[PDB]
């Protein structure tokens, strides 16, 4: 037979399953919907483990239940009673022997045990992997402190020492690789000489692997915690999501400081020669899997201030006209051919963030915070785990780490580009859009003359990677 | 065979815009969505007893990456600018996106509807007569639509399909 | 993009989780932090082939010996793991073996045999004795250091072309 379970009046997570309190989606089940303790019993569930359901859960529960509460409810859980001595424990112990008692130990060994590890596995991955809320609520960590140093009894006593070091480690809280990484590439600016580094005279093979570097720390950087809840749209965005803004910000910097070599090069050579430099680098972030990079491009190339510079698009080489178009394609159809380009490389790779913002808001939008059935309210958990398969999903590609060398001084000179200035951004654009009408008047203007503004050569080195000895 | 509208939503991020195309091309009757699933966003509608496809953009989301929003907007034939009832804010950003949308299409007549939406039941703080006003000055249609129970979705859609039809 | 769901189990400390995490992250971890379970994804092209990898990082502490046919149930591979310097954890990989045979109800099961901690100058588990032991079972065997990454990649892209080719 079954185990028998605690009555329900003295150990809540023993009522039985009905439509009142959990519902399943059409071999372990799977939660459409259910009372926060019919999630809570699942997500510690006798019967097996559900990995994915922990991280789904400690993810986004807080949408439906405050930390403190999590807590007080995850506790409750642990405490299991113990059953009486059975019928057959209770005659030999009148007797003067000792009780076989098989049903005791039983329960012990497959409900209690596992369903005590389980709770404490939601611990070690709350403090493990979403160690904000204890940051953000000191009497939150010092209730979990309390209780795992309190557990008693050696089953579990391997695991409690365990989680009681990792939290005191994550209180005051390196790479290897199966080759050696390239050797940094030099053009007309050479090392040190941080003051003559632009555009030009960066090799483009490193612009585009140092802003790769940039890029991926930046896109590794972002928590879960800054897009659950959509925080990043609202009005505490400065305090809720700081690692995706500046994500987004550098993009949005590298993207107009492209638009601004460009237009403020008024010289028709000189300005062919830029376009074709930053198509080169567009290329190298295409064999570095920076998709990122790719769309900072792209999206610069059709702006309002480049798009329309026909003179200049004309003298393009066909292979690079063809490079852009490739990368255009990829954002056509609602990112149809990036989304499948994205599943099939071989990371490291930098994802384009803007496709998981715009599908994790919409899926909080359109979906209902709860289920009305039977007359309860019932949490939609379906709605969460959506959620979650996104930040899953974002969470894997910031595993893998490049094997490319920083070079702190191009670094520093992409961390501190500004193409803006102290101007605010639609002076700014506008400025943009002034200077291509300037360079590239609307027809039938006739097309004016500009004077040469680089002193070295615009030949660029090309980026074929070179290897000395 | 019929006829495909590339439509695109713009406006002001944080304020519910996202629930215009959501409504339109839910199950209308069912109040759920996944937007990674193909064709979330492409709708066959009858309009005037012709039939065609709506495909919409909806990039909500992703409102800080600004220096894309020329790369979007050049997708669209028309487009629906969307400002909340209760945020006078992202009323007054209109002028700029109108503005954008022109500069993007190279056109002073981009066939375009003004979009007053009621995102919750915080206070109302633009009046329809202010923002009728304002679509005159433009010579463009109002609509206001709700977030929350439908009304008026069709009518910023057709209405927008109609400026096209007419252009 | 095929999914594989492999499975990591062996004997407490013989460096499972430590393996796990360098393959997905490229970082060796110092610390002994029993695991109870942790699941991890990678996307990865094998053979030519993009795949997503679902790694199952399971219990080595006896305490837990109980709770494993719910894992062996749901996993395609497994990594059958000891420690070259560490003789009880090679003796307890036969217990495994049967544990996943029987809950799968199959002798013909993708696994590998795995001898971690190849950096220690210091084995007491020979090489021929593993290998003989991985013969009679039908399945390769390959010395791994989850500290240097020797072996590391070949361990869970065998298990992969098991799992493929099964
Ligand atoms: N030198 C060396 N140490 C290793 C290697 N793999 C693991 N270790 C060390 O061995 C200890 C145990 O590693 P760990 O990965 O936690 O082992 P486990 O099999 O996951 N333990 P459990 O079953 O309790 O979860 C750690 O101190 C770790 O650094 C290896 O290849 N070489
Ligand atoms: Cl200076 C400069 C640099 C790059 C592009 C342009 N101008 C441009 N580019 C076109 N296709 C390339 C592409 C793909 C994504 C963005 O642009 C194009 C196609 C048809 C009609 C007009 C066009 N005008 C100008
Ligand atoms: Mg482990
Ligand atoms: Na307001």
């Amino acid at each position: 037979g079954q185990m028998r379970l605690p009555s329900a009046d003295v150990y809540r997570f023993a009522e039985p399953d009905s439509e009142e309190n959990i519902i399943f989606e059409e071999g372990i089940p799977i939660i459409k919907a259910g009372t926060v303790i019919k999630l809570i019993e699942r997500l510690t569930y006798h019967m097996y483990a559900d990995p994915n359901f922990v991280r789904t859960f400690l993810t986004t529960y807080r949408s439906f239940c405050k930390p403190q509460e999590l807590l007080s409810l995850i506790i409750e859980r642990f405490e299991i009673p113990e059953p009486e001595p059975t019928e057959a424990d209770r005659i030999a112990i009148e007797n003067g022997d000792q009780p076989l008692s098989a049903e005791l130990k039983r329960f012990r060994k497959e409900y209690i045990q596992p369903v005590q590890l389980r709770v404490l596995n939601v611990c070690r991955h709350w403090v493990e992997h979403h160690f904000y809320d204890f940051e953000r609520d000191a009497y939150l960590l010092q209730r979990m402190e309390e209780f795992i140093g309190t557990v008693r009894g050696k089953a579990m006593k391997k695991w409690v020492e365990s989680i009681t070091k990792i939290i005191q480690r994550k209180k005051i809280a390196n790479i290897t690789f199966q080759s050696s990484p390239p050797t940094v590439e030099w053009h007309i600016s050479r090392p040190g000489h941080i003051e003559t580094f632009d555009l030009l005279t960066l090799h483009p093979i490193e612009i585009a692997r140092q802003l790769t570097l940039l890029e991926s720390d930046l896109y590794r950087a972002v928590q879960p915690s800054e897009l659950v809840g959509s925080v990043w749209t609202k009005e505490d965005k400065e305090i809720n999501s700081p690692n995706l803004l500046k994500m987004i910000r550098h993009t949005t910097n590298l993207t107009l400081w492209f638009e601004k070599c460009i237009v403020e090069t008024e010289n028709l050579e000189e300005r062919v020669a830029v376009v074709s430099r930053i198509i080169e680098i567009l290329q190298v972030f295409q064999e570095l899997n920076n998709f990122n990079g790719v769309l900072e491009v792209v999206s610069a190339m059709n702006s309002s201030p480049v798009y329309r510079l026909d003179h200049t698009f004309e003298q393009i080489p066909s292979r690079q006209k063809k490079i852009l178009e490739e990368a255009h394609e990829l954002s056509e159809d609602h990112y149809k051919k990036y989304l499948a380009k994205l599943r099939s490389i071989n990371p490291p790779c930098v994802p384009f963030f803007g496709i998981y913002l715009t599908n994790i808001l919409k899926t909080e939008e359109g979906n209902p915070e709860v289920l009305k059935r039977h007359g309860k309210e019932l949490i939609n958990f379906s709605k969460r785990r959506k959620v979650a398969e996104i930040t899953g999903e974002i969470q894997q590609y910031q595993n893998q780490p490049y094997c490319l060398r920083v070079e702190s001084d191009i670094k520093r000179f992409f961390e501190n580009l500004n193409p803006m200035g102290n101007s605010m951004e639609k002076e700014f654009t506008d400025y943009l859009f002034n200077k291509s009408l300037e360079i590239e008047p609307r027809n039938p203007k006739p097309l004016p003359r500009f004077p040469k503004k680089y002193s070295y050569p615009l030949k660029s080195p090309g980026v074929r990677p070179s290897n000395p000895r | 065979g019929m006829t495909e509208y590339k439509l695109v939503v713009v406006g002001a991020g944080g304020v519910g815009k996202s629930a215009l195309t959501i409504q339109l091309i839910q199950n209308h009757f069912v109040d759920e969505y996944d937007p990674t699933i193909e064709d979330s966003y492409r709708k066959q509608v009858v309009i005037d007893g012709e039939t065609c496809l709506l495909d919409i953009l909806d990039t909500a989301g992703q409102e800080e990456y600004s220096a894309m929003r020329d790369q979007y907007m050049r997708t669209g034939e028309g487009f629906l600018c969307v400002f909340a009832i209760n945020n006078t804010k992202s009323f007054e950003d209109i002028h700029q996106y109108r503005e954008q949308i022109k500069r993007v299409k190279d056109s002073d007549d981009v066939p375009m509807v003004l979009v007053g939406n009621k995102c919750d039941l915080a206070a109302r703080t633009v009046e329809s007569r202010q923002a009728q006003d304002l679509a005159r000055s433009y010579g463009i249609p109002y609509i206001e639509t709700s977030a929350k129970t439908r009304q008026g979705v069709e009518d910023a859609f057709y209405t927008l399909v109609r400026e096209i039809r007419q252009h």
